[PDB]
DNA sequence: TAATGCAACACT
DNA sequence: AAGTGTTGCATT
């Protein structure tokens, strides 16, 4: 049961900003997101807002990432590397 | 704050809601203003000039009902007023 | 094992390529042939690709150095063509 | 018609012959003029500013040996004359 | 979901 | 083989 509004992937570029610390995310770096409406551009509007894996877990509660779900339930998680999969599994445990 | 809007495609990334095709970077596009269940505001539904009147849009007087009408060229303003008649 | 190296065939990746057999543009998707030769007006690039319409090509088969020995099936990238296109070139570029 | 040439990359499609990496659209590139068996003429072998002196090329007076030396920002031609003896 | 920036392809 | 022109990505 993979979540629909929570995805994980490698930074397709270095011009995406982490909305958890407001600093750029280097390309290739692992990044998480939640499918939510951007208050500054709601006319899109339900898009992707990215965070560093650390910045994400730091706001797990406020982002609505219930303790019920785990890292393995992330959309696009299957397309990650092994050292990256297990890295998120320890940062986003289930229950 | 009108029901309709018309202008020259600010960009070629727009897409007709009828044929689902792209719209040229300067083509004549007409949109229908619809409510957005995501932030409580109007959002443009762009169509091709031909695709617009295809989805049924009986407009009496475009000059007032359509927003930004007085910005277009007289040649098109009448081509719209005629197509609407 | 028998495919030519300096003669290739493919579908026009764009509509901005010019046929050097008639000097008019080749529409995208259209089948096009080429010869790995050095463009005289840009020799610095060395051996590249100069494209022709399938018809414009066969019209200059001799001058382009496409010996009667070879056939259309020996074209580089020929295997990646459609059936109706393969056989179309086979009748235009017969072997011996 | 000089042995060397220097300029600001007229495009970012150039490639260093040393590290085989791309060159920025305005980076300082230096090439070595070599004979071409294609059209009877010289052809540029572009390098990165750092990659250039790496292939082992000692230039005494760049201002004259290098073509287009006088045709660039003052700030650069001094940097060229500096790293020249080094 | 369409308006910027960018980055990469296609031709030569 | 590197400039030019174009198309398509990526982020919002
Ligand atoms: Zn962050
Ligand atoms: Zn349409
Ligand atoms: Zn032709
Ligand atoms: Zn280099």
């Amino acid at each position: 049961k993979t979540l629909g509004d929570f995805a994980a992937e490698y930074a397709k570029s270095n011009r995406s900003t982490c909305k958890g610390c407001m600093e750029k995310i280097e390309k290739g770096q692992v990044r998480l997101s939640k499918k939510m409406v951007d208050p500054e551009k709601p006319q899109l509007g339900m898009i992707d807002r990215w965070y560093h894996p650390g910045c994400f877990v730091k706001n797990r509660e406020e982002l609505g990432f219930r303790p019920e779900y785990s890292a393995s339930q992330l959309k696009g998680f299957s397309l990650l590397a092994t050292e990256d999969k297990e890295a998120l599994k320890k940062q986003l445990p289930g229950v | 704050d009108k029901l309709y809007r018309v202008e020259y495609a600010k960009s070629g990334r727009a897409s007709c809601k009828k044929c689902s095709e792209s719209i040229p970077k300067d083509s004549l596009r007409m949109a229908i203003m619809v409510q957005s269940p995501m932030f409580d505001g109007k959002v443009p539904h762009w169509y091709h000039f031909s695709c617009f009147w295809k989805v049924g849009h009986s407009i009496r007087h475009p000059d007032v009902e359509v927003d930004g009408f007085s910005e277009l060229r007289w040649d098109d303003q009448q081509k719209v007023k005629k197509t609407a008649e």
